[PDB]
């Protein structure tokens, strides 16, 4: 079931795009789960670091991107609302995941 | 000017030391690192400059005033 | 020509605009031709709008102008709609 | 007191423009709102300019340049011409 | 008396009509709820300001000018109801 | 020259030949990939120069459909492509020379096709200045009027609407301050499916209405996207009863028919106090 | 990867020149605030005669290379390439004269 | 106006019941609210239709609404 | 750091300004502010364009994406 | 002087904006958009300058012109 994660909007997940596919990311107690073709399951034990990009320089990007690095590659989740950045970072730090902010 | 900068007797001396081929720049960088690290200490490296030339192979030239500094 | 509108050949009230500019807390002092200039601009703009509203009401065979014709006039004029792009018209 | 509105002036302007046309009450409410809104915009921008330039008086130059800022090209040109004409003739008279 | 869950008073035809006036031909079934939420968030943002004005005037009735100022603050100027 | 639709899955350049009663496309790689088009079967012959395009076009719209490879088509397009601070400005001038060269050669060839037809085929060119943007299929494209047709030839699938075959045009989504509208063409042959052109910018509405009037096409406007699958099947079932009850003339209802208005305030153009 | 600054004669990595600029020439060149073209026009990766200076004030070598008023570090006797005409004119506007280190001027 | 006048009134009162208990309303406040709400929604449906046409579609879906509100700068 | 070269942007600014009044002078800080604002604007526009392109299930941004973003913002009519 | 905005600069601006692939007409489209933006902003600034009876365009004119558009800029004396 959904974990202890609650978005700024009190929602159990966040809207994001993985490549050209729009969908929902769920931060569950043991894993990150993206529920939209293609479905992506990422256990926290397999995650090396999460990199968050909020504009990579000048101009405030209203929507930020999350790159999840793991032993088999990286997944970039794009178009996440910036208000959801702090709740996601605090939850991932709480789960013992290394968060890097460019 | 340029002509006035020619050396005098009271200018610091220059010594040349033979080293292994291809390691001249390595010795120059090590000397610079030691000079920077020992700067501000009780026994700093009392030298002034050091260099080398590609054409003059196997030679490293250090400008100082005492052989003990070399 | 007693009224200041007459001395300027206007229909809008110069005196009321003067009073509103003074009793409105905009600046310590007010000129003598600023109310005249502003009344002229306002009258010109209202005439500009009413021309096109009359045109639109005459294209719909109507004698009275209603909010529909004002909406049509504004959204059909390139410059007026640019001026009034962030304005909602009730019953338009 | 008797509420102030620009209704009679809009009737005058309308008869000047369209003698055989009439305006509804709601269209007059809209026109009054428009006139008030434009007055507020222009006076606020004139005050902003006066404060920007450390002045304590609103003269016709501030109003003219406010019209230049707010109105688009042809509208600004015609409204500036109309205002200068009216101010010139009021001064002359 | 307290009002409970009156959002469903925005029945399917109102939203469909509103879409037709907007030029929409085919409407997915998830739209109606989407729209309802959007509208809620809008009204809550406008009303919170209108009420703020009403309470500051030390009044107990929400007047049309309070709504007009609340809209004007968001760049939503409305002609027809005063101004 | 490249041909569309291609006779094989491989894009190959060929040579186009003029013959006594038609044209022949012939690939150099295989003799079996010939495409023969008779002059009697060409309905419309279009030429389109590189006015903004990376390509030059000779398009044949057909009366009867042909079987090119595995595809049935009414349209056969022959084309070639130009594509391959003062130095970059000069490189644009060299591209403008290459455009003008291919334009002159392909226009001349399309005129020579028209001459070889003994006056059966007129050479049409698009009026680019009268063009408007819209979505007939899945992409936004520039729709170009010609003398006798409304065309789009740059992207597949091609649009070719003959103006004389139109019975009525309907403008859907047109109402109070709308961002965009749709245009629907109904044909005189009710068995032919209606053609939709979507998202035409509302800025082009008055231009499209004028253009339809200048071409003698009746139009009507509506706030709602009327279904034509329903409208046509009813009209096909009894075309006579349809016209008996007012056809589309009654549906038009141009008369505003609005007299209720919103009352009026005391009419007094007199200064008060 | 290392480049030799044409004006002052110091040698630093090219990425150091791009990110932080020349510690001595930043008052007149603005190398850190300059694009890659200006960095290449003022810092050259092709050089000869690596020089390490410890004490600028008393080293006769530093005076001979006119680097006795600069930060100690890696220096080059000869640097390939010269400053462009516009940069030379800009330096002449500041009142600073540019003496080439290419060896061709003496 | 397409929405009615009494369900909308009840919705407005229900929403207003959170910010201050037992608040009266005025002649032209609910009407203005309905006009603004319908104008806003029509503009939003215009943008949604534009996005849906952009996606080569004719059906508007919730992700088009979300994209429109994201580009408008809506939270 | 600013991604446009300074002199081209200054020349463009002067070319544009010369169409409203001849012999105009610009403080260097005015050009710097203009460049900052223009790049910030362009980056925000490119972010919206990227969002539109991803919405259409693509990777390549196209002029129609820019036009759609500018229309939805309310910049083009 | 509008050709001074080279293709690499537009590519750089798109990469900082997160754009992965770029069409060939994007450059001309961007040049047009930038020209429109700059035209409006410089027109407002020159209006401010003329009103202040100056021949030099200051940073205050640009800052007020951006505040006029709604593009408030910090760090230039506002
Ligand atoms: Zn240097």
């Amino acid at each position: 079931t959904p974990g202890s994660f609650q978005s700024q909007h009190m929602q159990p997940g966040v809207n994001c795009s993985l490549k050209a596919s729009e969908g929902q990311i769920y931060l569950l107690d043991k894993c990150l789960f993206f529920a939209t073709k293609p479905c992506v399951y990422l256990p926290y034990s397999g995650i090396i670091s999460v990199v968050t990009s909020r504009g990579t320089g000048q101009s405030t990007s209203r929507t930020f991107d999350i790159e999840v690095q793991f032993s088999g590659g990286s997944h970039t989740f794009a178009n996440i609302n910036k208000d959801e950045q702090k709740p996601i970072e605090d939850f991932l730090k709480g789960q013992g995941v290394r968060v890097k902010n460019e | 000017p340029q002509r006035l900068l020619i050396p005098t007797v009271d200018d610091p001396g220059i010594w040349g030391v033979k080293v292994r081929l291809g390691k001249e720049k390595d010795v120059v960088r090590q000397i610079l690192k030691k000079k920077l690290a020992r700067e501000g200490t009780k026994n700093p490296l009392e030298i002034y400059s050091a260099f080398q030339r590609d054409s003059f192979k196997g030679h490293v030239y250090i400008e100082a005033r005492k052989a003990e500094a070399i | 020509a007693k009224t200041r509108s007459s001395r300027a050949g206007l229909q809008f009230p110069v005196g009321r605009v003067h009073r509103l500019l003074r009793k409105g807390n905009y600046s310590e002092r007010v000129g003598a031709g600023a109310p005249v200039y502003l009344a002229a601009v306002l009258e010109y703009l209202t005439a500009e709008i009413l021309e096109l509203a009359g045109n639109a009401a005459r294209d719909n065979k109507k004698t009275r102008i209603i909010p529909r014709h004002l909406q049509l006039a504004i959204r059909n004029d390139e410059e007026l709609n640019k001026l009034l792009g962030r304005v909602t018209i009730a019953q338009g | 007191s008797r509420k102030e509105s620009y209704s009679i002036y809009v009737y005058k302007v309308l008869k000047q423009v369209h003698p055989d046309t009439g305006i509804s009450s709601k269209a007059m409410g809209i026109m009054n709102s428009f006139v008030n809104d434009i007055f507020e915009r222009i006076a606020g921008e004139a005050s902003r300019l006066a404060h920007y330039n450390k002045r304590s008086t609103i003269t016709s130059r501030e109003i003219q340049t406010a019209v230049r800022l707010l109105l688009p090209g042809e509208l600004a040109k015609h409204a500036v011409s109309e205002g200068t004409k009216a101010v010139t003739c009021y001064t002359s008279a | 008396k307290v009002l409970r869950d009156n959002i469903q008073g925005i029945t399917k035809p109102a939203i469909r009509r509103l879409a037709r006036r907007g030029g929409v031909k085919r409407i997915s079934g998830l739209i109606y709820e989407e729209t309802r939420g959007v509208l809620k968030v809008f009204l809550e943002n406008v009303i919170r300001d209108a009420v703020t004005y009403t309470e500051h005037a030390k009044r107990k009735t929400v007047t049309a000018m309070d709504v007009v100022y609340a809209l004007k603050r968001q760049g939503r100027t409305l002609y027809g109801f005063g101004g | 020259v490249f041909v569309r639709p291609a006779p094989d899955s491989k894009r190959v350049t060929g040579t186009l030949f003029i013959h006594q009663n038609g044209i022949r496309y012939q690939s150099p790689v295989r003799s079996d990939h010939r495409v023969d088009i008779l002059f009697s079967n060409i309905k419309h012959l279009f030429f389109q120069p590189c006015k903004e395009e990376l390509m030059v076009i000779i398009h044949c719209h057909l009366k009867t459909p042909l079987m090119i490879g595995k595809k049935k088509t009414f349209d056969v397009q022959f084309y070639r492509e130009v594509s391959d601070d003062e130095d970059e400005l000069e490189q644009e001038q060299e591209e403008r020379r290459r455009k003008a060269l291919l334009d002159k050669e392909f226009r001349r060839f399309a005129e020579e096709i028209s001459e070889a037809s003994n006056g059966l085929l007129d050479l049409e060119t698009p009026f680019r200045e009268l063009g408007f943007t819209g979505v007939p299929f899945r992409s936004s494209v520039l729709c170009l009027p010609t003398r006798d047709c409304l065309i789009q030839l740059i992207d597949t699938p091609f649009l070719v609407v003959t103006l004389e075959e139109i019975e009525v045009a309907h403008l859907e989504r047109v109402q109070f301050g709308l961002k965009n509208f749709d245009l629907v063409f109904v044909f005189k042959d009710f068995s032919k499916p209606v053609v939709h052109i979507n998202t035409i910018p509302i800025e082009m509405l008055e231009f499209v209405k004028q253009w339809l009037t200048d071409v003698d096409i009746p139009y009507s406007e509506g706030a709602v996207n009327l279904n034509w699958g329903t409208i046509m099947k009813t009209i096909q079932a009894d075309p006579y009863e349809f016209f008996e009850n007012g056809g589309w003339s009654x549906x038009x209802x141009x008369x505003x028919x609005x007299x209720x208005x919103x009352x009026x305030x005391x009419x007094x153009x007199x200064x008060x106090x | 990867r290392e480049r030799a600054c044409m004006l002052c004669g110091i040698v630093l990595p090219g990425r150091v020149f791009m990110q932080n600029g020349c510690p001595n020439c930043d008052s007149v060149l603005n190398l850190r605030d300059s694009d890659q073209a200006t960095v290449n026009e003022c810092t050259s990766s092709s050089f000869e005669g690596l020089v390490a200076v410890g004490d600028n004030e008393h080293s006769w070598v530093a005076k001979w290379l006119r680097v006795d008023r600069f930060q100690p570090g890696l220096y080059a006797v000869r640097v390939d390439g010269r400053l462009p005409s516009d940069i030379v004119a800009a330096l002449e506007q500041y009142g600073v004269y540019y003496r080439p280190r290419d060896g061709s001027v003496i | 106006l397409l929405i009615r006048k009494l369900p909308f009134q009840r919705l407005v009162r229900e929403i207003a019941q959170d910010f201050k208990t037992d608040l009266r309303f005025q002649s032209a406040a609910i009407g203005a609210l309905q006009e603004a709400s319908e104008a806003y929604l029509v503009g939003l449906f215009e943008d949604t239709n534009l996005c849906a046409i952009h996606a080569k579609r004719v059906t508007i879906m919730p992700k088009d609404i979300q994209l429109a509100r994201r580009i408008r700068g809506e939270r």
